[PDB]
């Protein structure tokens, strides 16, 4: 006449595998995934200022390529370029293009 | 034991809005002990068994939908079904297993709401076959009406019926979420053929005025 | 909507550290690794029996 | 794949004793309680008891330690359930179902499809089927009366024709039998050309009916 | 894990522990029951959370950068970019990838430390009235029904009271 | 801790033990005393130490690098400089982080193991004329005085000699 | 190491046990001998495998890079390739030192673990037939033939058997 006491842990019928710095795979019984992986494919308007360029790109907007000149005086914390964008005025080029953009943009 | 007792009794929603469902159980189904409270939920169709929706009062079982979600503690829980879809047409039972016995609430039975409709009536006189038999049958029905209350008066020769009667209703139908009701009268071969109106009286919300459908025998 | 973290694939949340999306990021952003999953254990070992 | 299989439908008179059995696979049957819940036909669920799998202990709902008594057989991975001295208010569906974690403290997340046990001093009796012969529409239908137990399952022309059947609940008359009736609506203009049967199936008493409707 | 007790000397986990990471399971004169151990799961839930917290702390914010993707071929300075950032990325790479080994092995210790630790505590207060049978189980020399079961788990239980008891059946 | 013994099984630190990190402290016949352990109190000192040292050694040293200021806006050239710098003081920061945390919480499991590691070395001396208490302490069954007291802290403390009289005392 | 069982109350390691990590001694009424311990050993040696396997997996393919040697001085933009990689050297030398700190600590350690763990293996079989004697080794209270120690060893040791035996010895 006495009794038992036995002591243990939990366990799910199916866990997740992890790594460690022993074992490539090992089972617990949950984790959470660390990694963003997925986006839902749109920008959102919030909390940032967002400028769409559209039909320009932000040095057409700049010198004033009539089609852009929409955007004059505009501003933004984070400038859109699209791939639809055009220049439609006299035909140009920009040494150093990389860098205008750059400095413009920031 | 612990009683589970929920509120409404009935509910009926609009597609796509909102369904809140209400549950009060007798004695605190909380574990200060685990900061759990043991309470479940289950939703139930028709000729199935019932389902998991959620556990410890706010966990939602895997696969569940996440438009369910439940909250409370102790002894005031809620279910919420947040844009209620067709499918979701079903009763659901609030569980607690704080401790033996189990116990669940009576169930809430839940539907979508539409427009009213009335119902078509028609009535049925029995058989020459089933008049052999000794017994006779009048059928009435009630085909696709709402909402589900409906008076059904059968009167033969005028002196309305009573203890004679039994009725039946569809479950919500899936494509237009109405109901379908069934009454039978019943008599021996010896009184029905003693009268000769035989009528059923329906009442109903879609009706504006009292329908009697009727034939002599 | 409303998102810290921008990529040119669209917004994404910065709730977990890392991200897989694009190396072109702005605003408040997880870092970009190349990995696509990397899970963090949140439990102690899982072992089911029978 | 948890599963659990429960034994076919039964039928028994009063005083009687019936024994239902629960098959269990999928999981590791010894980890996991086992809970016994009946419900009376548009009622509500009635726990009756549980066992502990890996011990055998048990304990019921007080309105039933006289009369159950649940069992398990371990390497069968198999659970019972032994109601005796049966009356009428027992018609019910006996759902085994096994607990979110043995000792009772837990949900159900998994349950069996059900058990219907039906208990009458009515006898097996296959139904009559009886006509119920016909706004611009009409109705039809059939009338299936004074059998026993339950179920029934009743189509029309074989299964071709679905919109607006209406097949309802059966009712349980003073006989003790039960009876049960389905309709259609159909378009007036269809009723002398159109041959409409119905398939009524009584499994039960091996009945198997068709009845052709007309005016 | 280094403790030896998770995957160790307890067998194997109970899928039937739902309200509790680690408990008690007994058999005495009243009966068999359960109960979780609330200190020691606690315990372990507040580190795994913290750490979590830690991890999921501040990501960086940052705004203008560089380009990092080119439509023409320029040669040294673009090399130089694409290497700056291909270099950072390989690094960040490595960073998180050796952070969650780390972290694991220490979520997985800390787990098995606990059940290793609730043991432990549970062998002291028996003190000689219980033997460790070595699978996470204890003999109780003595009748114990659930209010002196419920005493062991809930930290009050009085050794002295049943000592004689105990050590009569344990050595007689 | 992962031993369960500072901050566990040990209730609290004794902000009296002034001359070591780990001792013991006693009741017997001849009134009350402590000490500290040389042995583990030193163990746990030489790991931090030697700890502590790997981590200030050997800063590097750099020269000539690049600037990290600049009083003119100049685009592409200056956002790869700072670029650069930001991602490089990032991953410092980083390492930084990653470093201290990593080691305090090793710093923190080592002091642990030491006082359990102290504490299990003591119930071995004892054998079976003690009990462990659950306390960190461990009631002695036999007369005790200073003297054996003191041959159970310097580790040559005889089991044999108490064991007759401490049985006897325990069932 | 932080179980204290390896540099610790095993006082030595055996130069003699060639084939296996871990093991036993015995003497008995029919000589002494000597086994190694399979389960224990192989733990520690799949374990260890296992990060060393991690460690050596996959390393990076790269190609056309930057040039990191100059013939020519060229100021500006020279000194950023140079900056570049020197910090990126640096980086990948600071995670290379703390890689191996890290794991060389926890192969340390996880190897003390498995020590401990078939001591305490040993002493639960053992249930009250036996002492520690504190130097890892087992006082066994009970007349133990070379199949009992076998029976130790295997897992088989059936406590109950020797226990009036061994009580009587002891107490
Ligand atoms: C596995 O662990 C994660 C991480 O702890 C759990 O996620 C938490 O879920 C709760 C409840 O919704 C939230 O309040 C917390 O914010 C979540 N934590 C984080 C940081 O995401 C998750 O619940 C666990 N999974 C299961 C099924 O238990
Ligand atoms: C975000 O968009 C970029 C650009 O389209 C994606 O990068 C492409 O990835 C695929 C699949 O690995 C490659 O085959 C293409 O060569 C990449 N395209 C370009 C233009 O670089 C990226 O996969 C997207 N990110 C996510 C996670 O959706
Ligand atoms: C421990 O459990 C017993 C039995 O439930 C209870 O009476 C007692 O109050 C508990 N001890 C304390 C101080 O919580
Ligand atoms: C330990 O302490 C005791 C009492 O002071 C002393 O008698 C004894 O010599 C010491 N042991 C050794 C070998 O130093
Ligand atoms: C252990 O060794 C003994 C002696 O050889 C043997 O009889 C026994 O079967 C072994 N135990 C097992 C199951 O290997």
């Amino acid at each position: 006449p006495g009794a038992t006491l036995c002591l243990g842990h939990h366990a799910v019928p199916n866990g997740t595998l992890v790594k460690t710095i022993t074992d490539d795979q090992i089972e617990v019984t949950n984790a959470t995934e660390l990694v963003q992986s997925s986006s839902t494919g749109k920008i959102c308007n919030n909390p940032h200022r967002i400028l769409d360029g559209i039909d320009c790109t932000l040095i057409d907007a700049l010198l004033g390529d009539p089609h852009c000149d929409v955007f004059q005086n505009e501003t933004w914390d984070l400038f859109v370029e699209r791939s639809k964008a055009f220049s439609n005025c006299y035909p140009y080029d920009v040494p150093d293009y990389a860098s205008l953009r750059s400095l413009v943009a920031s | 034991d612990i009683q589970m007792t929920q509120s409404p009794d009935s509910l009926a929603v609009s597609l796509g809005e909102r369904a809140t469902i209400n549950c009060k159980s007798s004695q605190s189904v909380f574990s200060s002990s685990t900061n759990k409270n043991y309470l479940a939920w289950y939703q139930q169709k028709p000729g199935q068994p019932p389902k998991v929706l959620i556990y410890w009062s706010s966990t939602r079982e895997s696969g569940v939908p996440d438009r369910f979600s439940a909250s409370g503690s102790g002894t005031d829980f809620t279910l919420t079904i947040s844009s209620l879809q067709a499918a979701d047409v079903a009763v659901y039972y609030c569980h607690q297993y704080y401790t033996a016995p189990w116990t669940f609430g009576q169930g809430t039975k839940v539907e979508i709401k539409r427009t009213v409709a009335a119902p078509s009536v028609f009535i049925f006189p029995p058989s020459d076959e089933q008049l052999k038999s000794g017994t006779a049958s009048v059928v009435c029905l009630l085909n696709n009406f709402y909402p589900r209350e409906a008076k059904v008066q059968w009167k033969v020769d005028n002196a309305l019926q009573s203890g004679n009667s039994q009725e039946s209703v569809t479950e919500q139908d899936s494509k237009d979420s109405t109901y379908s009701l069934s009454s039978t009268l019943t008599l021996s071969k010896a009184d029905y053929e003693k009268h000769k109106v035989y009528a059923c009286e329906v009442t109903h919300q879609g009706l504006s005025s009292p329908v009697t459908k009727s034939f002599n025998r | 909507c409303i998102s810290e973290c921008i990529t040119p694939n669209g917004s994404i949340p910065n709730d977990k550290p890392f991200q897989n999306v694009n190396k072109i990021t702005y605003g408040a952003c997880p870092k970009y690794v190349k990995q696509n999953t990397l899970k963090l254990a949140t439990g102690m070992r899982n072992v089911p029996e029978k | 794949q948890v599963q659990l299989v429960q034994s076919g439908a039964e039928v028994k008179k009063p005083g009687a004793s019936v024994k239902l059995s629960c098959k269990a696979s999928g999981y590791t049957f010894t980890a996991y309680s086992m809970h016994w819940v009946r419900q009376a036909p548009g009622q509500s669920l009635e726990w009756l008891g549980w066992i502990n799998t890996a011990i055998g202990n048990t304990q019921y709902s007080q309105k039933f330690q006289d009369r159950v008594t649940i069992t398990r057989d371990t390497s069968a991975r198999t659970s019972y359930m032994e109601l005796s001295s049966l009356r009428s208010g027992d018609t019910a569906v006996y759902f085994c179902a096994r607990g979110a974690s043995w000792d009772a403290r837990g949900w159900s997340g998994y349950w069996g499809k059900g058990t219907l046990v039906t208990v009458s001093s009515a006898s097996t009796k296959g139904p009559s089927v009886f006509p119920l012969a016909p706004g611009g529409t009409a109705a039809l239908g059939c009338l299936v009366k004074d059998y026993f137990p339950e179920p029934v399952t009743v189509s029309w022309n074989s299964g071709a024709l679905t919109s607006g059947v209406h097949t309802f609940p059966a009712v349980l008359q003073s006989s003790g039998l039960y009876s049960l009736s389905s309709v259609v609506t159909v378009p007036s203009s269809s009723l002398g050309t159109q041959t409409y049967i119905c398939n009524v199936n009584h499994k039960p008493s091996n009945t198997k009916v068709d009845k052709r409707v007309e005016p | 894990g280094l403790f030896g007790a998770i995957a160790g000397f307890i067998e194997n986990g109970w899928e039937g522990m739902i309200d509790g990471w680690y408990g008690f399971r007994h058999q005495n004169s009243e009966g068999t029951g359960q109960a979780a151990d609330l200190k020691s799961t606690q315990a372990a839930i507040d580190q795994i959370n913290g750490k979590l917290n830690r991890v999921i702390e501040k990501t960086n914010e940052k705004f203008h950068q560089i380009e990092k993707e080119f439509s023409e071929v320029e040669g040294r300075i673009q090399d130089l970019e694409k290497y700056v950032e291909d270099t950072k990325i390989d690094l960040w790479s490595y960073n998180a990838e050796l952070l969650v080994a780390l972290e694991n092995q220490h979520t997985i210790d800390l787990t098995d430390s606990e059940m290793n630790k609730l043991f432990e505590k549970t062998g002291r207060q028996l003190r000689e009235n219980a033997e460790d049978m070595g699978n996470g189980c204890f003999k109780i020399y003595h009748k114990c029904d659930n209010a002196c079961i419920e005493s062991i788990r809930n930290g009050t239980y009085d050794h002295d009271v049943y000592r004689d008891e105990a050590l009569n059946n344990r050595f007689q």
